[PDB]
This record gives structure tokens, sequence and C-alpha cells, in this order.
């Protein structure tokens, strides 16, 4: 696929012709990167699963640069009729927790073979699999050591893969980093209550994510999304606390008698806090040495607190 | 007024634009001792009266030319 | 018992009950965006609202038992009801607003 | 684990459903029944939407039976064209409005700006603001249009699927 | 007589020990004049019909207006209405 | 133990049946009044809108950051559970000679339509907003200022009782038809009746975008159904009152059925048919009177705080100390008292 | 080309059932209308509300918006 | 027959005259900053509004013309009219604050090259 | 002295047919000061008819004033 200029314009609708396809999007950070990727002219395939939580996603742009395809991961034909217009894909995909119908394998493994089988079978130029943090293929939990084999999978074939590793990230409606920071009705796990890592902002995932798939150079190098500099622990609850109603509550209970909510997880109607991520809590970031990051691609993500200042602003108390 | 001063010059100090705080003489002009600005001079004046929690009238600000007639109107209360 | 302790017990459990319905299966995802003044008839209204409810506390142990008092308790509360009354054209004299702005002088010339 | 059945599915589209299709379909009814709004009715297209109210094509023999108050409302027929200026508290409205919320845009000026869509005041669509799900055309659209928008919102309503999405189909 | 007495010691020495909101203090105050009405009650109970009961329903008649001679003196406890002050 | 709370099932879902589908009738009958049809359309009749409007606005749940949810999430419910059903408790004519309620009636319906009156004032305290507040001091205001002459007109008609236990008036009650035959002040009950439980052709909190394109809060969820359900079931409640007393239950064709049930019935086969011929009065009585309430809703406007409180505080109170400074006189003229 | 209109200005009013409407047409000698200025009641009763609504309540206030005609299609 | 916030317009002669006029404009433009952050809820702080406000006037310290600066000054004082209560809303309000980098990418540094 | 607080009148539906956005100042809930604050609506038809002919100006026309309709056809056409 070849281009004109670069990337950044100065008006909507002088638009680019490239024809991207954002896997998942309904949800957190797909968002953002196809509110930046509309915002500049560009062609999304956006395809979804439940109608009535992909109509948010319209407005980015006015016309032919938002449309919704009828895809399922189990359904072969469906994300081979997905992209057989694409020019770009990425998919950031994969839930943190398992559903009453799927296992952690098979939501970023065979579901990235399937996709990236259709990649191969179309020959899509630039395919971005985005992957966790401390993405192992050690055991201890089962989230990071099927990422890690998502990332063996898409690298097995398709030399094309740039894959992305943020960190755990930070912007609005969190999930599982600022909404059990802003609800938060008794915020009570991690038994090793400190000893977390790099957060990173979401608006700088997404613009992480924007100036990569688009230039070129950058085809099979794998990136890590670094925290600025705090790379810091649960005590940024207590800045989280430094709006006046301090009521993290963290009760720093015993592990095995932790496992319990997390099973009884499994049996409601809404997700709340499944086990891998009760694992994640005993891990910390595994910093890969070598992966580029924001300084290669000429970026600087902003800092936490002050950006936590606006984030968590309806939540005061006067 | 002592150590009103003391406030007074540690608000200026930590106003930019003077390189020199010992060319803070307190009791010395704004204007024609540092070269302040016009508008930096009601700027700081502003920037005073919002230290000390204290409003000011308008013929006040208009006088205001030296920090020692700052320090005589914030004996005022 | 069995009664009506059933009712006044069965009723709370009834609206936490459909309270607490919806509290799980309504979607939230709370995403954003979600000193005074004065009048004297703002306030002498329920002031005076007090005394005479209990006035009506007062006069509701006689109208329960007007028999047993006959030709005299109509005489108590009679007086009762006078010595309240004087006050109700005492408070009829003044409770209203007042519109602040409204003046009409002739115009004058030299 | 580190193994898969999953096949190739179907779309969503089905009739094998024990029971997701009957539960479904009430809470779907009783969400379909009742729909009301609350008016934002701008120009002289809430006009014509007050003569939805009006006897001859009554909204109550439907059921909808508007409030003016964006927390207790359902769908937000934008009515009327939309100024540059009004743009802000729309979407504020917008937003403090309870999840299952939909948009009318009722009126050629509230979709792809309409009559005027030059102007330095006017917004060329309400889709550069709130996320549509019907379009209803036409300076004012007939209280027969507005009916008929209404009834395809339902009809839309009548494929939500939402419990057997909830299963995952 | 435990169940007006208690009632009432607390009401007193939360109006002792009331070093925030005036109208906490006014309403201990209050709720004095029915601890002491429990203590009024079960001794009239215990004892027979109207006797002390009478001065029951007086204190509840007479308990009203020290209520509302209090909310409207409280009202003027500053300017009235509203103005301009300090 | 048993018998009691089927009793107590049936008829806790009969008037909650009967305030589900009330507003579709007020619905209807106000659609009749505006020459329309009113909800014509749902599901299997036309019968049914509210009884699936209920399990629509469940699903909707929000919170707002300017109030506490400990006291918004519990208010509408005080005003459900204490005004709409607990009112109820006192079976007001529950309409047989028989009850679910002990003794000692009257006053103790008074305590709880008392007793809604901050369910409503603690609701409008809610979100801090110093516009909304003082809409709530004056709802309360007004309504406090109308209990007061709902208060002092039932007690003064109880002088022809003198009985404070539920039946006793009902029963002296069905020789004269003594409701409105011997006193027509059931009018300004009637007129005090749409103030104090307001659904009223006064509205007059509900300034619904005159404030910031809100009235009461914007409660909406299951807070919306419960202030909806408590104000349909207290106007319910306060016009059975009103054929509690004011008007009368008991019809005179049972007072004319031992002309009737001597030439039907040979001697007390169960009980089988008075007492639906009696329910039968009383609810012919009861929703009839409240066909007035859906009129008085169509047809005069709103009405005007000031012009409120003058309407209480100057004309409807003293007029009323005159009529109780005449009806213990002219009982006390013509005969005499009546006795317990 | 819509058609030749001589050139000139001109105002015209009537009585529309809101109050005086008045049209106020510059026109150019061309195809075109040079300037047009509408008239509008409701942009003029609208401002003199101010003057009327004083010393009054709120619920006044509601009554007394309907009585001149406010409806804010004819503001500009 | 009413203000909202004293709104005068009256424009004077001389130039000295309308510099001090416009000199106490700017203490009560400076001072409602505080009031501003208040109302708006911006996520940068008050000396951010404190220097934007400062080049907002440096750029018009060398307007020569009196009878210029007076209809600037009138914008100067209406533009503060709007702001010192709730006309403005914040989607309103950010239009004089190019805040943020991220939202444009990589653009253009300002040379001939990358103008290709 | 006086010490006056304002509230926003009508953001969507105060009164009907009107974007009634009422900037009103109260005491004693007395209107002492009223500011309207009309122009939510400002469709900008003053200006859109510079650039239309006449037969092109008349359904912009009676977009002014919806409720009186050939009555402002009429004035604009005599
Ligand atoms: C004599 C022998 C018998 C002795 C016993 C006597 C018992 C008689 C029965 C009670 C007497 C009825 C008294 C009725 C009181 C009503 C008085 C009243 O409303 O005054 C009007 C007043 C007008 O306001 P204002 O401007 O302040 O007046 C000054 C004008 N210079 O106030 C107002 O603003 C008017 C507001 C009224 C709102 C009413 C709304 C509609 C109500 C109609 C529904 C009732 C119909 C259904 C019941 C009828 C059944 C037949
Ligand atoms: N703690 C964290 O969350 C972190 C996130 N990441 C990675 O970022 C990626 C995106 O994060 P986020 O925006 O929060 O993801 P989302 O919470 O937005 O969910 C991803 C979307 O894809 C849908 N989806 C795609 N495939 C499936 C499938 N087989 N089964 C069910 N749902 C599917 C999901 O549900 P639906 O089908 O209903 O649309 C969902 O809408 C994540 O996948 C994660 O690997 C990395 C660092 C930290
Ligand atoms: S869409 Fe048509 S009817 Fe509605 S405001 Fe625009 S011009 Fe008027």
């Amino acid at each position: 696929g070849k281009t004109l200029i670069a990337k950044g314009t100065g008006g909507r609708s002088s638009r680019t012709g490239y024809t991207a396809t954002v896997f998942g999007a309904n949800g957190f950070l797909g968002s953002y990167l196809t509110a930046k990727l509309a915002k500049h002219g560009t062609t999304v395939v956006v395809p979804y699963r439940e109608e009535m939580a992909k109509r948010h996603l319209k407005v980015t742009g006015d016309l032919g640069v938002v449309n919704f395809l009828e895809m399922d991961l189990r359904n072969l034909e469906s994300i081979d009729e997905a992209v057989r217009h694409s020019d770009i894909v990425v998919n950031l995909i994969g839930r943190e927790y398992e559903t009453k119908n799927f296992n952690y394998y098979d939501v970023h493994v065979e579901g990235a073979r399937r996709i990236a089988e259709a990649v191969k079978k179309h020959n899509i130029a630039r395919y971005i699999h985005v992957s966790a943090f401390n993405a192992e293929i050690d055991s201890p939990s089962e989230f990071n050591h099927t990422k890690g084999l998502g990332e063996q999978v898409t690298k097995d074939i398709v030399p094309w893969a740039t894959i992305v590793r943020p960190a755990p990230m930070f912007g609005r409606e969190d999930k599982w980093f600022l909404d059990r920071m802003a609800r938060s009705p008794c915020l009570v796990s991690a038994n090793k209550f400190q000893e977390t890592s790099n957060p990173v902002h979401v608006i700088d995932v997404a613009a992480a994510l924007e100036r990569i798939c688009f230039d070129d150079s950058t085809v099979a190098q794998t990136f890590e999304l670094y925290g600025p500099q705090k790379f810091t622990q649960k005590q940024i609850i207590d800045m989280v606390s430094e709006t006046l109603r301090k009521e993290v509550r963290h009760i720093e209970l015993p592990k095995a008698l932790y496992q319990a909510y997390t099973k009884a997880t499994q049996a409601i109607w809404w997700p709340t806090y499944s086990p891998d991520q009760v694992e994640r809590q005993f891990l910390s970031q595994k910093i890969d040495p070598s992966a580029k990051t924001f300084n290669d691609l000429d970026l600087t993500p902003m800092e936490l607190p002050d950006l936590m200042f606006k984030l968590i602003r309806p939540y005061r108390v006067n | 007024r002592p150590d009103a001063e003391k406030r007074i010059a540690a608000v200026l100090e930590s106003f930019d634009k003077i390189s020199n705080p010992a060319a803070i003489t307190p009791t010395a002009s704004f204007a024609k001792d540092l070269n302040l600005d016009s508008l930096d001079t009601v700027e700081v004046v502003v920037a005073i009266e919002e230290e000390f929690g204290i409003e000011i009238p308008d013929k006040e600000a208009d006088e205001i030319k030296s920090v020692n007639q700052a320090v005589e109107y914030i004996l005022a209360q | 018992m069995n009664t009506f302790i059933i009712f006044i017990i069965l009723i709370p459990i009834v609206g936490f009950a459909l309270l607490a319905v919806n509290i799980l299966l309504a979607v939230y995802k709370p995403y954003n965006e979600k000193r005074l003044a004065f009048n004297a008839a703002f306030i002498l209204v329920a002031i005076l609202f007090l005394p005479f409810d209990l006035e009506i506390s007062t006069l509701l142990p006689y109208v329960m038992s007007i028999y047993l008092v006959s030709n005299y308790g109509f005489t108590i509360v009679l007086l009762f009801l006078l010595i309240l009354i004087i006050g109700f054209v005492y408070e009829i004299n003044t409770n209203a607003l007042k519109i602040n702005k409204h003046n009409k002088p002739n115009t004058d010339s030299l | 684990p580190t193994d898969f059945p999953l096949p190739s599915q179907q779309k969503p589209n089905s009739a094998v459903d024990y029971t997701l299709t009957t539960l479904d379909a009430v809470a779907n009814w009783a969400r379909q029944g009742s729909f009301w709004p609350v008016t934002f009715g701008l120009a002289c297209c809430a006009v014509e939407m007050m003569h939805v109210s009006a006897p001859r094509y009554d909204q109550d023999r439907l059921g909808i039976i508007f409030r003016a108050s964006p927390r207790q409302s359902d769908i937000m027929i934008v009515a009327g064209t939309l100024t540059n200026k009004m743009a802000p508290v729309l979407r504020q409205v917008y937003d403090q409005m309870p999840e299952p919320r939909w948009v009318i845009s009722m009126g050629s000026c509230a979709n792809g700006g309409g009559y005027y869509h030059f102007s330095y005041s006017v917004v060329r669509g309400c889709d550069r603001i709130v996320p549509v799900d019907v379009y209803v055309p036409g300076c004012p659209p007939t209280s027969e249009a507005l009916m008929y928008g209404v009834f395809q919102l339902q009809r839309k309503m009548r494929n939500t699927k939402i419990t057997r999405m909830w299963y995952r189909k | 007589m435990f169940i007006g007495t208690i009632i009432l010691v607390l009401s007193f020495l939360g109006f002792v020990f009331n070093r925030r909101n005036i109208i906490l203090a006014f309403i201990c105050l209050e709720t004095m004049l029915l601890g002491i009405n429990l203590i009024l009650l079960r001794n009239s109970v215990l004892f027979d019909d109207i006797s002390g009961s009478l001065f029951a329903i007086v204190i509840i008649i007479l308990a009203g207006v020290e209520s509302a001679i209090g909310l409207s003196l409280l009202v003027s406890y500053y300017r009235l209405r509203g103005v301009i002050n300090s | 133990m048993i018998i009691n709370i089927v009793e107590i099932l049936i008829f806790l879902v009969c008037v909650l049946f009967s305030v589900a589908y009330l507003t579709v009738a007020e619905r209807k009958t106000l659609a009749y009044m505006q020459r329309r049809l009113g909800p014509n359309f749902v599901g299997y009749y036309g019968l049914l809108q509210a009884f699936a409007d209920a399990v629509k606005l469940l699903l909707k749940e929000i919170v707002l950051p300017k109030e506490s949810n400990y006291i918004i999430l519990v208010i509408s419910p005080l005003i459900t559970l204490i005004t709409a059903l607990i009112g109820w408790v006192v079976i007001p004519l529950g309409p047989g000679i028989t009850l679910g309620e002990l003794n000692l009636g009257i006053l103790f319906s008074l305590a709880i339509g008392s007793l809604g009156v901050f369910g409503s004032l603690l609701s409008g305290w809610s979100s801090n907003s110093k516009y909304s507040l003082l809409g709530s001091i004056r709802s309360t205001a007004q309504l406090i200022s109308y209990e007061l002459i709902l208060t002092s007109i039932f007690i003064i008609i109880i002088m022809f009782v003198s009985s404070l236990n539920i039946t006793t008036i009902i029963e002296t009650q069905r020789v004269v038809w003594y409701c409105i035959p011997l006193l027509p002040l059931l009018l300004i009950f009637f007129i005090a009746s749409v103030a104090e439980t307001a659904r009223p052709p006064f509205d007059l909190t509900e300034s619904e975008s005159e404030l910031v394109a809100g009235y009461f809060t914007e409660y909406s969820g299951s807070p919306f159904v419960f202030f909806f359900l408590a104000e349909y079931s207290n106007i319910i409640l306060i016009s059975a009152f009103n054929g509690y007393l004011l008007l009368g239950g008991y019809l005179s064709f049972n007072y004319s059925y031992l002309f009737n049930i001597l030439f039907n019935d040979y001697s007390y086969v169960s009980f089988l048919f008075e007492g639906l011929i009696n329910s039968s009065a009383y609810a012919i009585k009861l929703v009839f009177l409240m066909f007035s309430f859906i009129w008085v809703r169509a047809a005069f406007p709103r009405f005007t705080y000031d012009n409120l409180i003058n309407f209480c505080w100057i004309i409807l109170l003293p007029l009323l100390f005159g009529i109780f400074l005449i009806i213990p006189s002219t009982l006390y003229i013509f005969d005499s008292f009546p006795t317990l | 080309k819509g058609y030749s209109v001589p050139p000139g200005e001109t105002y015209t009013a009537i009585e529309a059932p809101k109050g005086e409407m008045g049209v106020y047409v510059v026109s150019d000698g061309s195809e075109r209308p040079y300037k047009c200025k509408i008239r509008a009641p409701g942009f003029a009763h609208l401002g003199a509300f101010d003057h009327i609504a004083r010393g009054h309540f709120l619920p006044d206030a509601v009554a007394i918006i309907g009585t001149m005609d406010l409806v804010f299609g004819e503001v500009d | 027959i009413a203000t909202a916030f004293a709104e005068t317009v009256k424009f004077s002669g001389s130039k000295q005259e309308l510099q001090k006029r416009t000199l106490a404009l700017y203490r009560q433009f400076l001072r409602g900053a505080p009031t501003f952050a208040d109302l708006y809820e911006v996520q940068f702080s008050i000396p951010t509004i404190r220097t934007k406000i400062r080049q907002e006037f440096e750029r018009h310290r060398f307007v020569d013309d009196l009878s210029i600066q007076n209809v600037l000054y009138a914008k100067g004082h209406m533009e503060y009219q709007e702001c010192i209560n709730f006309w403005k809303q914040q989607a309103q309000f950010l239009k004089y604050f190019p805040e943020e980098d991220d939202i444009q990418g990589r653009h253009q540094p300002s040379n001939f090259v990358d103008k290709f | 002295r006086i010490r006056a607080f304002t509230i926003n009148f009508g953001p969507q539906h105060p009164a009907a047919h009107g974007v009634l956005r009422l900037i009103l100042e109260l005491s004693g809930e007395e209107i002492i000061r009223s500011d309207p604050h009309v122009g939510l609506l400002h469709r900008g038809t003053e200006k859109l008819i510079e650039y239309k002919t006449y037969m092109q100006a008349l359904p912009y026309f009676d977009r002014l004033d919806y409720v009186s309709m050939m009555t402002n056809e009429q004035v604009f056409s005599l």
C-alpha cells in the first residue's frame, strides 16, 4: 500500500483513502483510536457484536468513515467478509475474563489465528495486533500465558506483525484501573497490596497506535508502551484518595480466601473480577529490554497525577 | 507591617521575569527598578491581592508604583 | 399477631423487592455529566402551621367524648374557639406577599 | 486448555432459541410499548410534533407520553433546525439520559443540515453531535411521517435481541 | 423508667457536649421533652387512668409552641431574611 | 395463620393491580375527555399499558453526583411504603362488615397522611441545587397547609360520630346517608383532597422545565415508578377516605336488602353474596369519585402559589372555623349530642 | 435568473397575528436582494419582556411569555 | 433598564484614559481567572489562564489608533461580560485554548520539504 | 443590600415552541431584574437570502414565524 505526504492533515473530510478495520472497538480502547482515525478522513470498517453498543462510534466522522459488520469469531465467513476490502487492520480483542461460552484460549490465540489467516489469505498490509503487558509464556496468569501464545501465533504466520504491548491503561471509564477507584464500593484485593507498575494514559495509547498504523518501516517490530515516568504501585490509590472521599478501603485479604468471589464471578449476569486478574495482582511489568516505545515513534505520554486531576473530577465532595 | 513584605518579596520572587532577587530592594520601584510592564504591574498587583485574600478598589490599584505603597495599603486590614 | 402486623412487615420487604430488582440488570456505566434567598411567606406559613395543628390535637379528645360533657363542654370549647379565632383575626390582617416594584405618582413640570 | 472446539457459527439469526426469544421479546415488548420521549422541539418540526399530540394522529393511542425531563426519557426526538449555539446543550442533554437511549432526527434540517445547511450558525446535521438510529425526512414531515418513523424504530426494537446477545449469538 | 431517663440524660449531655451545629443542640433540647414523657406515661400506666397523662397531653401541646417559638426566634439569630453582612 | 396471609395477599394484589390499571383508566378518560382515544394498542386489547410500562422503566437507574444516593434511593421508597400502602392498614372500609384492621381508625389514616409530607420534603431536599430546594419548600408548605384543612374537617364530621374506631362511622351513617346529605362541605373536602395528595389542577411544584429542565429531581428508574405508584395509590386511598367518611359506604340497597335478601336466600348460606354487593357499592362510590379527579385534571389550570396560600390561610379556614362554630352549636340547639 | 427587480428601498408592514411584521428590502436592481431585514413582533415583544416582567413571580412569568406570542422561530 | 455585570459603552477621547481603562479591564479580567476555572472546570491551571490572557493582550500591544482601540476595548469588556457568568459554556469556552498537541500527530515542522 | 441569585429558565421545553433560554434573577422569588436571552435559534435567514433569488427566497421566509406561514409569505410578497 502506497500513499501521500504524511498523517496529520489540517481539516476533516480531506480524506485519506486508507481503509482500516478495527476489531472490537465497541468498548474501551477502540473508542479513542477510531476517534483519531475517522477524524482525519479514513474509511473504517468496525465490526461489532451488540447492536445497541455500536452506536456511539458513529459520530466520530460523517459519511462512509464508519461502517458496521456483523462479525463473530466463531464464524469464519464473517471475518472473511470483514477484511476483503480493507487496507490496514488492527485487532484490539479479548475480554479480561472468560464468558459462559469462551475459554481464555481462542479469544486471542485461535481467535487471533482465524483473523490472521484471513489477513494472509487477503495479503493485507500492516497487520497490528495488540497484546497485554507482561505477556509471558509462563503460567501464573493464564491471561498472560494466552497473550504470549497469541503473539507466538501472530508471528508463526504473517511476518507483517506489528505487535504492541500497552501497559495498564488510564482514561475515562477505565475498565479495572479507575472504575475500581471511582465507584469502588470496597476495593479489597491485592494480597501483595502494593507492587504494581506502569500506567499509560489512553489517548496516548491511541496516539501511539495512530502513529504506528500509518507509517511504514516498522513492519515486524514489536512495541511496548511504557509508563512515562513513575511505574508506580497501588500507592497511586492514595493519590486517588487525594480526592477528599478516601473511600478506597483496601482490606488486603488472603489469597486462597479471595478465590471464592472470583468463583462466584462466573455465575453472575455481569463480569466482575475473574481470577486471572487476581493472579496478575501478583505480577508486575516484566519490562522488555528491547522493544521500541513512545520515544521511538516520537511521542511523550502524559504523566499520572495532573491528568488524574481532570480524569477523576466528577467525584469530589463539595 | 512586619514580614508582610516578607510575603510580598516571596510572591514577587516566585513571580518570573525578575532574574535577580538581589535587585529586589524591598523599598524600591517596579517598572524603574525591575523593568516591569504596565500590564505586568497590575498583574503582580492582582497576584498580591490574591495572596493576601484581600480585595482592592480601582484607585488603590491606580496609585501602586512601589511596594512601600503596596505595604501601606496592606496595612489597611 | 396475625391481623395487620403482617401488612406493615410485608410491605417494607416488598418495597426493597421492587427496588432491588433493577439495581442489578439496569445498565449503569456512568460516563460523565450526571448562599440563598427568602421570603416571610415562605417561612411564616409553616411556622404558623404548627399551632393550628396542635389546637386540632387539643380539640380531638373533646370531639372524642362530646358526650359525658353536655351543656358545659360546649361552653368551654366555644370559649376555646373564641380565643383561637381572635388569633385568626390577628393574622388575617397581614400575611401576604407584596409586589415590590409598581410605582404610580403624577408627573410635574416647572 | 490450549485447544479449541468453536466452529463456524451462524450470523445473529436463529429460531432454535429456547426461552430467550420469549423472555427477550417480553422485555422488548415492554420497552416497545410505553416508549416516551423528551421534547427537544426547536422549530416548525416541533409544531408537527405537537400535532402528533393532536387528536387526529394521537400519540397516546400508541403510548407516547413525553415528560419534560432528560432522565425520565427513552428516546430524544431532535426536531427543528439545530443551531451552532445549541449543540453543546443538546449533547449535555444527551449524556444525562439513561443507557437504553435512541435518537430520532425529526426533520430535514436535523439530519444533514437541511434547508439552511450553509449558515455560519447552523450545525450540518445532528450526526456531528449525537448518534441517531432513525432519520425522519423533509421539512416539516407529516404527523404521518413521524409516526411512521416511530413504528420503524419500534420495528428496530423488535430486533434488538439483547438477551440472546448475552448468550453470544 | 430506664427508658425515659436514659433518653433524657443522653439528650442532656448531648446538649452539653455540642461543639458543632446549633440545631442539633436545639433538637436535643426538643428530645428532652419526649424523654420526659416516657417517664410520665409509664408512671400513669403503672398507676391509673388520666391523672398524669393530662399533664402529658399538656406538655405535648406546649412542646409544639416550644419548637414554634424556637424556630421563629432562630430565624432572627442574624439579620433578618438576608442582606449584606461581613 | 394461613387464611390471613392469603387474605393479605388477595388484598395487596387487589390494591396493586388496581393502582396499576388506574393510570390506564385515567389516561383513557382524559383522552375521551380530550376528544381522542387513550392507550388502545398495547398487546391483547389495550388494557395493559401500565403493566408493560412498569417492566419498561425498571432498567434505567441513574444516580447524580450532586446527591447522596442513600436518601433518594429510599425516599421514594418511603412514600411507597408508608403513604401508599400502610394507609390501607386501617382497611378504609374494607368494604364488608369486616376489615383486616382491629380498631381506632380515622386518626391512624390521619397520622400516615401526615407522615407522607416529609417524604415529599426530603425528596425535594436532594441535589443541593439552590433553585430546587426552594421549590421543595414551596411544595411542602402548600402540602401541609392543605393537610391542616383535611384534618380540621374530618375531625368535625366525626362530631356526629364521637367513636374513633373505623366501623362506627359507617354503621352510624347508614341511617341518613349521613355523608353528604346532611352537609355538602364534601366539596371543600374534595377541593382539599386534590391538594394534600397533589394529583391536582394545581401542578404546582411540577414546574417541569421552568427550572433547569427538571422538576422534582428527575430520579428516574425504580424511584420513578415508586413515586408514580405512590402518588396514584395515595389518590385512591384518599379517594377511598372520602368515600369512607364524608362520602358514604354501604349503599341503601343493602338497607333495602331486608326486602331483598329475605326474598332471595333462606338462612345464611355461607354469607355468599352480601359482601360482594357491599364491595360493589363501595367500589362504585369510589371510582365515581375519582372520575371527578380525572375531570379536574383537565378542566382548570395551575394555581399560582401565592394565591394558593391565599386560598388556604384566608378563605377556607375561617369558613371552616365558622362551620364548627355551628355543628357543635346546631345539634346542641335542635335536640342533643351523640353518644359513643 | 429569477427576474428583474427595479432598484431602491422599501419597507412594508402588515399585522401578522403576533403583531406588526415589517419587511425591509433594499433591492440592488438585479436578480437577488441586496439586503433583506425582517422585523418581528416576537423580537420586539421579547425585547420588552424585562420591562414588563418586574414585580411578579415565576408562574406569572410563564403566562406572560405566552401572552405576548413568544414563538422563537421569529427571533432573527 | 438593566445590566448584567455593568457593561458600559462610552468611548473616551484621550489615549491615556483609554490606557487606564484597558488596564482596569485587564485587572478584572485577570482577577476572574479562579472564578473561570471554578465555573468551567478546565484541566489546565490558573497560571495557564493568566499567561494566555497576557498573550491575548500582547496580541494588540502595537495597535496605533485609539479609534481602533475603542472597539477592541468593547470586545474585551464584552467578552469579559460573557465570561463572568455562565453565558459561555465550556465547549464554547475552549475556543481560546489550543491546549493539546497529541490531537495532531506528526505534522508540519514549518519546513518547505515537508509541505510535500 | 440586595444579594440576589439567578436561574436559567428553559433549555428545551419550558414554553413549547420556544428555545427560551431566559437568564432570570430573583431576590424573593421576585423578578427584580429580567434579562431575556433569546437567539439560540439564529438560523441566519437574514444572511442566506442575500445569495438566493426572489422565487428562492420565499421558502426561507415562512420558516420564520412557523405558526403563521402564508401570512409571512404574504408580507414578503407585498
Ligand atoms: C347554609 C346551610 C348549610 C350550612 C352548612 C354549610 C356547608 C356548605 C358547604 C361548604 C361551602 C362551600 C364553600 C366553597 C369555598 C370556595 C370559596 C372560593 O373558592 O372562593 C373563591 C376564591 C377566589 O379568589 P380571590 O380572588 O382571592 O377572591 C376575591 C375576589 N374579590 O378562591 C379561588 O381562587 C377559587 C379556587 C377554587 C378552585 C376549585 C377548583 C375546581 C373545583 C371543582 C370540583 C368540585 C366539583 C365536584 C364536587 C361537586 C359535587 C356536587
Ligand atoms: N487490564 C486491561 O484491560 C488492559 C488492556 N490491554 C489489551 O487492550 C485490549 C483492548 O482493551 P479494552 O479496550 O478494554 O477491551 P474491551 O473492554 O473494549 O473489549 C474488547 C471488545 O472486543 C469484543 N470482543 C472481541 N472478541 C470477542 C470475543 N471472542 N468474545 C467476546 N467479546 C469479544 C468485546 O465484546 P463484544 O463482542 O461484546 O463487543 C469488546 O467489546 C485488550 O484486549 C487487552 O489485551 C492491555 C493492557 C491492560
Ligand atoms: S427541517 Fe424543515 S420544518 Fe424543520 S426547522 Fe428545518 S426547515 Fe423547518
